[PDB]
């Protein structure tokens, strides 16, 4: 039995072109796809389907997995999976001592997809050097990566989880795309025991990492505590505070500026006055706390900015309006693009847990460089939206540690 | 014939109805041509006479074929096309020769009447109805509809290719050692068989194609290697671009120059070191196409080098899947990069060039890194593999830049190669303020309604100065002020500015720019021994910022 699905009014299916893939992914994509084909999950299609979405292969272990980039389809069905029937985001999830993330995407393969919607899930397996025609396919069942699949399977999912939720009233279970998030305040051993208990329920229906959101704390703007202060040091100080001045109510600078008097050598040491040492402290305590006056607005996109700090460190902010930070953080420890790819996933994970939403990312890289390399390091079932930016050099240090 | 293959279901765009376009009157002789032709076609099954019911109609007409005495039948499918659904793109992506594998023997087979050999979706035929007009359009015309893929209808290219691919699949499956490429109504077939068995495999394929409605040239009419294709000359064991003759002229029109740049760009796929910078500067501005452009000195010489590189034939080899690809890049000149890709030195599979500015200001290390990226994507397409690179840059240089630059980057496995000019960093900004070096507090400004600017500095040693600038912008004055500090300072100098704009530019260590200012500021930075550059918030009332803010 299928649920009728339609696009948003007016607009047409996705026609997104397939990226070049390496010999190995193409190989793995053929193997995987001929198997899905004889299990009836996909069927070859003819040229009268003009639609396309990109596909590629990841190894998360050594086992190739198919990943379809449904960002466009998702965007073009969005009213459906959000404001018709949709999945509520529990605010208690981010409070749990332990959240475990379990892949349940393999459950969708047992549900028929609305026959008239199938054509929009068209994808192509390319050949190298375009020497032969791509192999085109459609889905027959709920596909992984499409935001409609958990919306539709939701009804079956609550039924499946009902006993376990009934027997453990304090455990929070949240679904987003192909994953379940499961949180409790049990001691880690007993939390795991319960995850296994949960897997056993899942296993009777055809489904076979650990976060500690409780232990997430913001990375304040750090104000140096200099033994001795130079003019250069004090000017940096003022800039950093100047900039914070637009996020945090009550930041003061006027005493410190008074220390910058006349035109001094940059390397001149300067004694910190009674009133200056006082602002320093007052501003630190403010910087320590959350931004007074900033709130998550459910109707607005989340945005996430990342700066390269060098030496393997990366800073980031999540906001809806610039400088109104909902969350700041860092991520640490080779390959620039690998680290960035990992940081994006981490930030997306926290973002899902906190708001039930993925951020639009601003990436400090060249479009071309990112697009060549990121699939080499991707291990996630979703893909966030992203764009590419040149980091304003100042912003970088104001967020440095 | 009409292939026995199943049809592709097709429909009109979701709201629309089929075309209902009035057939205009035709001259008597065009009417005669059309009747003869449609009579031929009808007896082949290509079309069918239709009843009075069919309300749809699409205009038709006839043209005298080339310089012959036969006519062609042309249908105007504009209306039907606008009402027909979109199809999968026929296929977008042409194989590059350098990706092809060496073959012992290759043959071209020509598919006859390709479109008219494939059946049209029965449910759809009604919308292809057309009418041969009676003389003076006095009586009802003769009405027909298509049973096959019409020439000129939106869906024919794509349904044809799909039909061929489907027809070929059994053959490919029973003949994996054999290689076949479909382009439009052509089939090319490669084998590593000797002339004898290859000819035999070609016949089984012809038999297979004919079993499916598709007629082909007899063993006599199949064209010989080497073939011309998509601008290339293919031989079984090597490939090149097809003959390129650069004209001898005293006077070059804009059109002559564009076409010359086009041929040169095309030849650069395999002729190493082709350059077009000097010829391309000529195209600059905006003349008429018939306008004559005298060649500059450095352009007439550029033509010279190119005409030389081309005087002799050069071929590329084919790809051996068993071996690594090696890519080498050299700096030619001014933002111009060239490269070669090979597996055995120095038998190139192909060459190329890169010449793009990303932004107004960059340096050789950015540009090199971008060429690497451009070549990497290209390799993925052509070979499905990244090459190993050999780059005119020291590992130390690139590691210095990458680490302290704020953008993320990564290039695949590479190693140093000493092919000058070597790419290097031409100056490094200090990381800490300098002791014993004058501190210049600079500042520039501009009144938006006047275009007037002042640019200046005060220093901790009491030096001062302001210069007036006209027609300038805020951005320019901020750069002038830093330029001033650089001219008047000694070999070591600290510079304090409130321009994030200026800081961004310079902190990116540019070594060339579209701005004359920035090029001078750069020339200046090369001369210094140590420069430290610092930023401060403007108008926040800072000790030194306030001072020179009062002067400008
Ligand atoms: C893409 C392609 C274009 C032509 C285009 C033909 C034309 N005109 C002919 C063929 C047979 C193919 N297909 C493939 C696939 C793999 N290796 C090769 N090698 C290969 C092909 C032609 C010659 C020659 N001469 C040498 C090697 N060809």
């Amino acid at each position: 039995e299928t649920v009728p699905v339609k696009l948003k009014p007016g607009m047409d299916g996705p026609k997104v072109k397939q990226w070049p893939l390496t010999e190995e992914k193409i190989k793995a994509l053929v193997e995987i796809c001929t198997e899905m084909e004889k299990e009836g999950k996909i069927s070859k299609i003819g040229p009268e389907n003009p639609y396309n979405t990109p596909v590629f292969a990841i190894k998360k272990s050594t086992k190739w997995r198919k990943l379809v980039d449904f960002r466009e389809l998702n965007k073009r069905t969005q009213d459906f999976w959000e404001v018709q029937l949709g999945i509520p985001h529990p605010a208690g999830l981010k409070k749990k001592k332990s959240v475990t993330v379990l892949d349940v995407g393999d459950a969708y393969f047992s549900v028929p997809l609305d026959e008239d919607f199938r054509k929009y899930t068209a994808f192509t397996i390319p050949s190298i050097n375009n020497e032969t025609p791509g192999i085109r396919y459609q889905y027959n069942v709920l596909p992984q990566g499409w935001k409609g699949s958990p919306a539709i399977f939701q009804s079956s999912m609550t039924k499946i989880l009902e006993p376990f939720r009934k027997q453990n009233p304090d455990i929070v279970i949240y679904q987003y795309m192909d994953d379940l998030y499961v949180g409790s305040d049990l001691e880690i051993g007993q939390h795991r025991t319960k995850i296994e208990e949960l897997r056993q329920h899942l296993l009777r229906w055809g489904l076979t990492y650990e976060l500690h959101p409780d232990k997430w704390t913001v990375q304040p703007i750090v104000l140096p505590e200099k033994d001795s202060w130079t003019v250069n040091d004090i000017q940096k100080l003022v800039g950093k505070l100047n900039w914070a001045s637009q996020i945090y109510p009550g930041i003061k600078v006027r005493q410190l500026c008074k220390l910058l008097r006349g035109t001094k050598a940059l390397t001149e040491v300067i004694p910190l006055t009674e009133e200056a040492e006082l602002e320093l402290a007052e501003n630190r305590e403010i910087l320590k706390e959350p931004v007074h006056g900033v709130y998550y607005d459910p109707s607005k996109d989340l945005i996430a900015e990342i700066q390269k700090q060098g030496q393997g460190q990366w800073t980031y902010q999540i906001y809806q309006e610039p400088f109104k930070n909902l969350k700041t953080g860092k991520y640490a420890r080779t390959n620039d693009v690998k680290q960035l790819t990992e940081a994006v996933q981490k930030i997306t994970t926290e973002s899902i847990v906190i708001w039930g939403k993925t951020p639009k990312f601003k990436l400090p890289i060249q479009k071309e460089t990112w697009e060549t390399w990121w699939t080499e390091y991707w291990q996630a079932t979703w893909i966030p939206e992203w764009e590419f930016v040149n980091t304003p050099p100042l912003v970088k240090l104001w967020y440095q540690l | 014939p009409i292939s026995p293959i199943e049809t592709v279901p097709v429909k009109l765009k979701p709201g629309m109805d089929g075309p209902k376009v009035k057939q205009w009157p035709l001259t008597e002789e065009k009417i005669k041509a059309l009747v003869e032709i449609c009579t031929e076609m009808e007896k082949e099954g290509k079309i069918s006479k239709i009843g009075p019911e069919n309300p749809y109609n699409t205009p038709v007409f006839a043209i005298k074929k080339k310089d012959s005495t036969k006519w062609r039948k042309l249908v105007d499918f504009r209306e039907l096309n606008k009402r027909t659904q979109d199809f999968w793109e026929v296929q977008l992506g042409i194989p590059h020769p350098a990706g092809l594998k060496k073959k012992k023997s290759v043959t071209v087979l020509d598919v006859g009447d390709a479109y008219f050999s494939v059946p049209l979706d029965e449910d759809f035929r009604k919308y292809t109805a057309f009418t041969i007009p009676s003389i003076n359009n006095e009586t009802p015309g003769i009405r027909y509809q298509y049973n096959v893929l019409p020439q000129g209808w939106k869906g024919s290219p794509a349904i044809f290719q799909s039909s061929m691919t489907k027809i070929l699949e059994p053959f490919r499956k029973q003949n994996p050692d054999i290689v076949i490429y479909q382009y439009m109504d052509d089939l090319y077939v490669g084998s590593d068989l000797e002339i004898g068995q290859h000819r035999t495999k070609i016949e089984e394929l012809r038999q297979h194609l004919l079993r499916w409605g598709l007629t082909t040239p007899d063993k006599k009419h199949q064209k010989e290697p080497p073939f011309l294709w998509m601008g290339y000359e293919l031989h079984p064991d090597k490939w090149t671009v097809q003959p390129i003759v650069l004209p001898e002229k005293d006077s070059w029109t804009v059109n002559d120059i564009q076409k010359l740049v086009g041929k040169l760009n095309w030849a650069s796929q395999i002729y190493p070191g082709i350059k077009v910078r000097q010829l391309c500067k000529l195209l600059r501005g905006t003349k008429a196409l018939t306008e004559v452009i005298p060649l500059t000195e450095e352009a007439e010489l550029e033509l010279a080098e190119n005409r030389e590189i081309l005087k002799e034939p050069v071929h590329g080899v084919y790809y051996d899947p068993s071996k690594d690809l090696i890519a080498e890049i050299q700096k030619q000149g001014q933002g111009q990069w060239t490269y070669q890709i090979y597996q055995e030195p120095f038998k190139n599979l192909k060459t190329g060039k890169y010449a793009r500015m990303r932004g107004a200001h960059t340096n050789d290390v950015k540009q090199l890194t971008e060429a690497v990226q451009k070549i990497t994507t290209e390799s993925i397409v052509i070979w499905g593999k990244t090459p190993k690179f050999k780059l005119p840059i020291q590992k130390e240089t690139w590691e210095t830049w990458w680490t302290e630059y704020w953008q993320a980057t990564w290039i695949p496995e590479w190693e140093f190669v000493n092919t000058p000019p070597l790419v290097k960093l031409w100056y490094q900004l200090e990381k800490e303020p300098i002791v014993g070096a004058e501190t210049f507090y600079v500042d520039g400004a501009a009144n938006r309604e006047t275009k007037l600017g002042k640019a200046g500095y005060v220093t901790n040693r009491g030096r001062q100065k302001v210069v007036t600038l006209t027609d300038t912008t805020n951005q320019k004055t901020e750069l002038q002020a830093i330029y001033l500090a650089l001219q008047d300072s000694g070999l070591e100098v600290n510079i304090v500015t409130d321009s994030q704009y200026a800081l961004g530019i310079i902190q990116a260590q540019p070594d060339q720019s579209e701005s004359e200012l920035v090029n001078q500021i750069i020339e200046q930075l090369i001369k210094k021994e140590k420069v430290y550059l610092a930023w401060v918030p403007a108008h926040k009332g800072i000790g030194g910022n306030e001072q020179v803010d009062k002067l400008v």
